[PDB]
């Protein structure tokens, strides 16, 4: 995990410094999902422009994990699954953590019966 | 005789649930909801328990396969004795079998699936002609196929028909209930649909992806638990409001509910419909109204072109046009 | 042959499972377990349909009962053509004809309870001894009986054959899944059971209370939900802990489990042993441990005598003599 | 209800003059669980001695809705079940809510199969 680096008082700095460092960008840690299947991504932070919506946004997580086309997933912010048609500025005024990063976990959607 | 003293008996249990506890409970509107079931598998066959113990009369089970060996142990309509036999007209029987004053029907009829090749045109408008009218026959559609792109279809057209949509899917250890929104003529609000929340067009999932079996291979406990939230989702909602909020006299009615074993949690979510979504958007939806199965056809052997439609294609572009800065 | 196969394909769906999914897991620690079921009402039977499907292979239904005009349609081992005749033999054979390997066997047995007179002290002797010897032949024993007198000499039973139980009860539209707690030599810490909670002894709560088939008379989805998750925790539950945590391959083992469909939720909850419990305080296990069913014999006739050794009628008096304050 | 009563900035008083009016005593409002089948109990408010046991209350409660003696309870704490043990001063230290009562409510105990 990225919050079990014990690094909460840097990661407010690091939060702080993307702050003012960049513009209309979104500070955003992305991880798998526990016991979801569904391919790692090793690379999980991200500086994402704020204007993107949150489907643009699941694109790139999409390309960056090399997912097939006939795949789905679904991602949640905070136990809750956001809009798709959100801005991830408004997302992350709404759920932005303590320490200035935006969590985010990604999962295969289920499609078995 | 022994089949009137079944069906009096199974009545007052139901009656005493109004009388004993829950006066305002609505019990004929349920007993009187005309249910198709997409699937008669693990989910088909644990949800059909839940309904027929909960009154309900007319049952109709489609489904175009047989029973294999390993189902009886997860699929709870079917024996051994059954294996080799087509499913949905057994599952019918066996409803029958339980309690005999049961509406049970059975279906063998292949839904036409997004992203395959029309293999014989003539035929597959028949198929698509024929889940039309079970569709608009019934007030109640249980979406529980086992695959993304068969529940395109179907979800599309019981939104045409505006019909409500409560649709299942499982994993190895967590599961999805929820119910599909409809498009309302005054209000601008509406509820998402299982397309909504992803950015791809469904597409052919199966021809490519070996291990057959992997699509039941999942703890028994996800299916018992999803059955019974879907069927007691369906009965709250069919019970009214009360004036200030969004409960009824059996209590809430999620959108969404997503639950995990590994935690023993459920989450209730809530999304709304997606404007780009490849099944509900209103592009989609316009396109159908127009051409009906001439449009169809097209989005069946091109996906693609169900995101030119719905402008999932325009959003994508967008982030292409970016430029390497949404990486290191 | 047809039997073979059926054998085979289940045995692969569990197979797959632990090769592609969960490396770790213990397919065979679930299959070898023998299973007791005691009760063989909409509990009994679905569990038993969620442990058949996990690969167990020997399970026993306990339970004196003929099946209702009323059962089948929650009672998921029963058709139409059953009624009348003795459940548990029933059971065992409907487990059969699903998957005729089954070791299911029926017996139709009393469970002695705690606050009605004994009307035939050696039969019931003999009943006494049925049970302690099916518990002891068993590995994990389900209670899924149908009253709260019921539970005690259970309870009791497995803490003194150091079996693990797992505890099932349900509400209108609600239910407990619980593990009781086992007695550590050397720890000082152990789990509460069933009769942790409250502070009076179990006693008869059906001679008096009218209207039979209220306690069948529930939300249809509550059988199906606790069921699942009581079997989940089972196959959680036996499998080896991480080292570090309260967890295992499958997830967590909570003590305890509160689920309630009117806002589709689920606690995990968890209780300690309480000393003065009526069931596995340490003076009834003291008093059992030194007379046996001379014990049973007195406690079964006077629950009140239970009180007065788990010292539940000395905190009471100590509220007695408190003086008119903890009122107005 | 009792906190849907709109008294909020009153309850934190009645609270503080609880803790200085009486000594030895835990301020306790105690509501019947909704949905749960279990007699009411209009009389809500209680002045607790803190050396009360969890399961000595219990009992005070059995008796203020004339439960029979065959039919069982359990309590909820903040959507937790206290151990029957516990002392009310140690349970009123660790869930007592943000306005100085403790909340608690009571359920009938399931019993069906
Ligand atoms: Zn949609
Ligand atoms: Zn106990």
């Amino acid at each position: 995990t990225f919050k079990s680096e014990y690094p909460f008082e840097k990661r407010k700095a690091e939060s702080e410094r993307i702050a003012d460092r960049f513009k209309n960008r979104i500070p955003v840690i992305c991880e798998k999902a526990e016991k979801s299947d569904i391919p790692e991504i090793d690379k999980r932070k991200y500086l994402v422009p704020a204007d993107l919506t949150v489907g643009q946004f699941v694109y790139v997580i999409r390309k960056r994990i090399m997912l097939p086309p006939e795949k789905a997933i679904f991602i949640f912010v905070n136990d809750t699954l956001p809009p798709t048609a959100a801005l991830m500025s408004a997302i992350y005024q709404e759920h932005k953590d303590k320490d200035g990063f935006l969590y985010v976990t990604y999962s295969g959607e289920n499609t078995f019966g | 005789d022994p089949l009137k003293i079944a069906d009096q008996s199974v009545d007052l249990n139901l009656k005493l649930m109004k009388w004993r506890i829950l006066p305002d409970l609505n019990l004929d509107i349920i007993k009187n909801t005309k249910v198709l079931l997409l699937g008669a598998g693990t989910l088909g066959c644990y949800v059909s328990r839940a309904l027929i113990a909960w009154g309900v009369r007319k049952i109709t089970f489609v489904d175009n396969g047989t029973v294999s060996y390993s189902n009886p142990v997860r699929q709870a309509l079917y024996n051994f004795e059954d294996c080799g036999k087509p499913k949905a007209e057994l599952a019918a029987a066996s409803l029958k079998r339980i309690f005999p004053l049961m509406d049970a029907t059975g279906v063998k009829l292949s839904i036409p699936m997004i992203g395959h090749k029309l293999v014989n045109e003539e035929a597959q408008h028949k198929d698509f002609d024929r889940l039309r009218a079970l569709i608009k026959e019934h007030d109640i559609i249980f979406l529980l196929v086992d695959s993304r792109e068969s529940r395109w279809l179907p979800s599309l057209l019981s939104n045409i028909e505006n019909k409500t949509v409560i649709n299942a899917a499982l994993g190895f250890d967590s599961y999805l209930v929820m119910r599909h929104g409809n498009r309302d003529e005054q209000s601008s609000k509406q509820l998402g649909c299982y397309f909504c929340h992803d950015v791809v067009a469904p597409t052919d999932s199966l021809t490519d992806r070996t291990l057959d079996q992997m699509s039941t291979v999942t703890r028994p406990g996800v299916a018992m638990m999803a059955s019974s939230l879907a069927v007691e989702l369906m009965t709250s909602l069919l019970q009214t409001k009360y004036s200030g909020s969004e409960t009824t006299v059996l209590g809430d009615i999620p959108h969404q509910i997503r639950g995990f074993l590994h935690n023993f949690s459920i989450l209730k979510l809530e999304t709304p419909a997606y404007e780009h979504c490849p099944a509900c958007s209103p592009k989609v939806i316009e396109a159908f109204t127009d051409l009906g199965w001439e449009f169809v056809k097209k989005a069946l052997e091109h996906p693609l072109y169900l995101e030119e439609i719905s402008g999932l294609s325009v959003i994508k572009q967008e982030v292409e046009r970016l430029g390497n800065d949404v990486f290191e």
